[PDB]
């Protein structure tokens, strides 16, 4: 009894084609990019993926911003707690504000 | 510009366009190694200046990031920062001193 506008577009010759890549296969691509970034760093973007611990490739990335790598190794727990709190704040911001 | 570490590029003229020939650097043959963030020596923590500590299973070497070139770990390619009770994963190894054989002889 409540007719939608989709049936009007549908009957007047205006259709919508489905995408080639479904939402279950975009998520596989993002999972592959996430598993390559954590376990290898930037080595999977050049050639083959080379394994490296996370606590050392974070020290590789402090050297790229002008900080010596002893700063991470002397403050690893604080940086890990700050990152976990930041992900929690992103979770709360996405679960609270819809704008 | 290409896949890998970019080195050069060369332009070639094409009809209604241009063609680039990107010369890149791609690593080929990799080997597994045992690594450590720091080395405890005389109550001091030694971090590498440029490179990463690797092991042969028995002995310890310092090696650059993108190529395998093992060197003996001395005081020239390492720097001291702090103690051994703050770094997680620090191993025990000796660090060579170049002044000691020159002062002995
Ligand atoms: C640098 O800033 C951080 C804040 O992210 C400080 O960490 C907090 O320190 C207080 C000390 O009273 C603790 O109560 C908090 O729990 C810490 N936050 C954490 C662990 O997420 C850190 O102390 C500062 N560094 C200093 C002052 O040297
Ligand atoms: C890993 O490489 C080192 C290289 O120093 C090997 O140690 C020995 O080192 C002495 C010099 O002090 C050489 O004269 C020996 O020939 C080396 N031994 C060998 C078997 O090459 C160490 O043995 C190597 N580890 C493994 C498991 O092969
Ligand atoms: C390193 O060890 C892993 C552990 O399973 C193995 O699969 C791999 O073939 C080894 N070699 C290289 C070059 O990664
Ligand atoms: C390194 O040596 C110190 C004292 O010489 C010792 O307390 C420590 O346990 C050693 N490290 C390991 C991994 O055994």
């Amino acid at each position: 009894a409540a007719r939608d506008l989709i049936c009007a577009q549908k009957f007047n010759g205006l259709t919508v084609l489905p995408p080639l890549l479904t939402d279950e296969m975009i998520a596989q691509y993002t999972s592959a990019l996430l598993a390559g970034t954590i376990t290898s760093g930037w080595t999977f973007g050049a050639g083959a993926a080379l394994q490296i611990p996370f606590a050392m490739q974070m020290a590789y990335r402090f050297n790229g911003i002008g900080v010596t790598q002893n700063v991470l190794y002397e403050n690893q727990k604080l940086i890990a707690n700050q990152f976990n709190s930041a992900i929690g704040k992103i979770q709360d911001s996405l679960s609270s504000t819809a704008s | 510009c290409g896949k890998g570490y970019h080195l050069m590029s060369f332009p070639q003229s094409a009809p209604h366009g241009v063609v680039f020939l990107h010369v890149t650097y791609v690593p080929a043959q990799e080997k597994n190694f045992t690594t450590a963030p720091a080395i405890c020596h005389d109550g001091k923590a030694h971090f590498p200046r440029e490179g990463v500590f690797v092991s042969n299973g028995t002995h310890w070497f310092v090696t650059q990031r993108n190529f395998y070139e093992p060197q003996i770990i001395t005081t020239d390619n390492t720097f001291v920062s702090g103690n051994c009770d703050v770094v997680i994963g620090i191993v025990n190894n000796t660090v060579y001193d170049p002044l000691q054989p020159e002062l002995d002889s």
